[PDB]
């Protein structure tokens, strides 16, 4: 069932119990669980807060923790399969799954019982009704309704995609409670923008949500401050800023942001031999000196700073980049920190995305989820720098596929693959900078590319997992368009393909666009997926 | 306005000639045109290539080849080697106003181009050099022997009274003697002087020492 | 050859140049020089060069904005070349020091 309110038949529900969180390892995810923790320490609730990141850590933690929680609040997870199925409970537990992935399965939308979703009923979804669901001329109307019931599944279940943030939905729940705090409304604006990084959510959506938060931002700001009088330069201030959409370029040098920012990178073709030239035609339109831009950007001459971004706009728009400016938020405490929503996504995710081999993934969990606060503001400034390698990483992984030629046409959609050993496929490696290498990528070929029949292809990108289990993991990615729903059918495709194969697929992570393949399996399987395609 | 001529005919020297208002505003427009006008033998446009690729590197420098500029203005190849600093003044000028309308912001990178001549046909041997050849561009070869650093000197000097605050209004620094106030407009102390090391403009100097190639006629 | 292996080794192409009889290729080797001193009075190719000035250009441009990156070049396949190369070089005259020798095929490869 959906919660249609979540103070009274969720928050109160759970105040007066034990509760455990398990949370996604994704930085939306990271900032609902802050909003939470919060509100839970606000009002002494005994919390218990485990990470996943796949389905089988997700059921080997709930089959250690059944017994002594009853309240289960899974956040960016669960909502896409049916949870009694994949976690068998008892039938006095409650799960409360606080999730962002679309389709919502219909056994846990239409289970009134156990299965609780805290997802607002105003976003954009469309279950079928009960009637066409669940249950001679007599056997004949039957058959002829599951033939119905099939048809119409599919085309529900077919496109996977995204809807309203988790911590959007619980800095709701929080706001309705009356204890929204001012890092409660930061976090909330990160973890929008963690959607909006990672493209999971249209532009269009992104600016209405952003206009959501911008009354939110107004009130806290005029909660205790006007033009008159002021706050202390202690406090933190969010702003809204109509800012610029390179990467990390407050830290940086504003000639390493325009190298390894995705969207400049494609439009010059920084990889290439004469992608350089081509930066150094647009700084020379700028008029910027190049001492100055190969400056860091805190030591950049306040005169070039004064109105960067008007130039930078005015000229973008003349070499054809024409949304250069992006609605965003930044936050300033402090006399020396500043940071925007961005910034702060990359930190985190460069945090909980780290190539070190150190402890475990849920150690770099931790690591991301404390850079959140700003109590641990030193953990934040190394992930940006964790950021910075990332992000170079990324650029000369996406240089060596293009002039290599690895990304390659296969008929409906274009391949790729990481060979072993090759430099930095350890950081991608992990499925999520997986994905997210994978979408840079498959930009700067639709850039760079001349055919144009070949830049309305998705991509397929796979890379090494395991060597000892032989494995690989493998992506999927819809058609990179101005005008792009973020709707992708990979998910269904690559479960059909498998199975059309009898592929040994294991289905661990939460985006069903993300699989693990044993290795030689890949050929009937990609040879499927072609004849699925079509 | 003062109104364009035929150039090649004048009764002063060549020296006092483009020293002239008249001729100077000629020879500016003169080169602003073949700038913005001179074509490869292919038909690309050189010039706004060879702008655009100084633009980009910040390079603050013009290169410009006497073998066409022949060909385009004839006039102008007469008299750069006969005064040669007057029109190189001059062609900087004009570079530089060409410049800032390529790319209207470059006066933020530099405030002056220099305009430099290349394959000038009337090279010399280094000990062939003559009176003859006196306050004339020539082009010459040789080994370089001897560098002093790259030192500041001054160009464009301010100096501070040497009783009171007034800075007295700047002294275009010769390569002959250091050019001096002898005494300030404001109070007629004179003498000594402290220059405003902060106001005043420097350049970069080097003097090299060339001598010739020990294998071109140097036989013993 | 009269030179030591510490400076043998640091050369990464070693080249021999015999003029050993053979009357064909005398006819052809003496029928060049001909024609080249004819050629250039003051007045084994089958390809035909570039002109001097596009290879000076060539190779000034290919020195500067080409840097080839090394990220595969069949590890096992040139270690086992060089193992046994230093095997037949224990037997006889020439001299692959260890790494040198490895490091010169990386670098001609580049
Ligand atoms: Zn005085």
């Amino acid at each position: 069932m959906f919660v249609s309110d979540f103070r009274k038949e969720f928050y109160e529900v759970v105040q007066s119990q034990r509760v455990l969180l398990f949370v996604a390892s994704d930085v939306d995810a990271l900032c609902a669980c802050k909003i939470l923790q919060a509100l839970f320490q606000c009002d002494h609730v005994q919390y218990t807060l485990v990470p996943v990141s796949g389905w089988q850590e997700l059921e080997t933690a709930f089959l250690e923790h059944k017994e002594q929680f009853h309240y289960f609040i899974l956040i960016n997870c669960g909502a896409n399969v049916d949870l009694l199925d994949i976690l068998q409970p008892d039938e006095d537990t409650i799960f409360f799954v606080c999730d962002t992935h679309r389709p919502v399965n219909v056994v846990n939308v239409y289970n009134d019982t156990q299965i609780k979703l805290l997802i607002k009923q105003d976003d954009d979804l469309e279950v079928p009704a009960y009637e066409d669901i669940f249950r001679t001329m007599r056997r004949r109307q039957r058959r002829e309704w599951e033939a119905r019931r099939r048809d119409i599944l599919f085309d529900y279940e077919q496109y996977e995609y995204h809807g309203t943030s988790s911590a959007m939905v619980m800095f709701e729940l929080a706001w309705m409670l009356s204890k929204d705090l001012n890092d409660m409304l930061w976090w909330a604006i990160v973890g929008l923008t963690d959607q909006w990084v990672q493209d999971k959510i249209t532009q269009m959506k992104y600016v209405t949500d952003v206009g959501v938060l911008q009354r939110h931002v107004s009130r806290h700001n005029h909660r205790n401050e006007d033009e008159e009088n002021t706050l202390s330069v202690d406090c933190t201030r969010i702003s809204f800023e109509y800012d610029l959409r390179l990467v990390l370029y407050q830290h940086w040098s504003l000639h390493d942001s325009l190298c390894n920012t995705s969207y400049t990178a494609a439009r010059f073709k920084l990889w290439s031999v004469h992608g350089q030239k081509r930066l150094q035609e647009f700084l020379a339109d700028m008029g910027l000196p190049l001492k100055q831009v190969k400056q860091k950007f805190q030591a950049m001459d306040i005169s070039l700073k004064e109105n960067l971004r008007e130039m930078i706009e005015e000229s973008a728009n003349k070499f054809g980049m024409k949304d250069m400016r992006v609605q965003t938020f930044s936050i300033h405490f402090g006399f020396k920190h500043k940071f925007l929503a961005s910034d702060v996504v990359f930190a985190t995710m460069s945090l909980m995305e780290s190539p070190e081999k150190d402890g475990s993934g849920t150690d770099h969990f931790i690591q991301a989820l404390d850079s959140l606060s700003r109590s641990n503001l030193d953990k934040l400034y190394h992930g940006l720098e964790l950021a910075k390698k990332q992000l170079r990483a990324t650029q000369q992984t996406i240089a060596s596929c293009l002039c290599t030629n690895l990304v390659i046409s296969q008929g409906p959609f274009l391949y790729c693959s990481l060979m072993e050993g090759t430099p930095d496929v350890m950081l991608f490696s992990r499925p999520a900078s997986l994905s997210l290498l994978s979408k840079h990528l498959l930009k700067s070929f639709v850039c760079s590319t001349k055919n144009r029949r070949c830049k309305l292809l998705p991509l397929v990108m796979a890379a090494p997992l395991s060597m000892e289990h032989g494995t690989v993991t493998v992506v999927g990615i819809p058609p990179e368009t101005d005008s792009s729903d973020r709707k992708n059918f990979f998910g269904r495709a690559f479960e059909k393909a498998a199975e059309s194969t009898s592929s040994r697929m294991l289905h661990n992570h939460f985006d069903l666009s993300v699989i693990e393949l044993k290795a030689e399996d890949r050929s009937k399987f990609l040879d499927a997926l072609i004849s699925l395609l079509s | 306005e003062s109104i364009e001529n035929l150039e090649d005919l004048k009764g002063h020297s060549v020296r006092e000639w483009v020293s002239m208002a008249g001729p100077r505003l000629e020879i500016h427009h003169r080169f602003k045109n073949f700038l913005r006008t001179h074509v490869d033998s292919h038909g690309h446009n050189v010039f706004k290539e060879r702008i655009s690729d100084m633009c980009k590197e910040n390079r603050e420098s013009l290169v410009v080849n006497y073998e066409d500029l022949a060909a385009r203005e004839h006039v102008l190849a007469y008299f750069l080697p006969e005064a040669p600093a007057e029109l190189l003044q001059i062609f900087d000028e004009a570079a530089l106003e060409v410049v800032l309308a390529m790319y209207p912001k470059y006066d933020r990178i530099t405030n002056h181009i220099h305009v430099r001549i290349s394959h000038l046909p009337l090279v010399e041997e280094l000990r062939s050099l003559r009176q003859l050849h006196l306050n004339q561009l020539i082009r010459t070869s040789g080994v370089v022997t001897s560098c002093t650093g790259v030192l500041p000197q001054l160009s464009m000097v301010k100096y501070n009274c040497n009783k009171c605050n007034f800075v007295l209004g700047p002294f275009c620094q010769s390569q002959n003697q250091e050019v001096k106030p002898g005494s300030c407009p404001e109070c007629q102390s004179a003498g000594p002087f402290e220059v405003n090391m902060e106001e005043t403009i420097y350049q970069n100097y080097q003097r090299i020492r060339i001598q010739e190639s020990p294998g071109k006629v140097a036989a013993g | 050859v009269d030179l030591t292996e510490p400076i043998i080794s640091r050369f990464d192409i070693l080249c021999v140049v015999r003029d050993t009889v053979d009357p064909v290729q005398d006819e052809m080797l003496a029928r060049f020089v001909v024609g080249s001193h004819v050629r250039h009075h003051p007045s084994t190719y089958g390809v035909e060069p570039l002109p001097q000035e596009v290879l000076k250009k060539y190779i000034i441009y290919a020195k500067e904005r080409v840097h080839p990156k090394l990220n595969q070049m069949d590890q096992d396949k040139v270690a086992k070349m060089y193992s046994d190369l230093r095997k037949e070089s224990m037997a006889t005259g020439s001299i692959p020091i260890t790494v040198r020798h490895i490091e010169s095929m990386i670098r001609m490869a580049e």
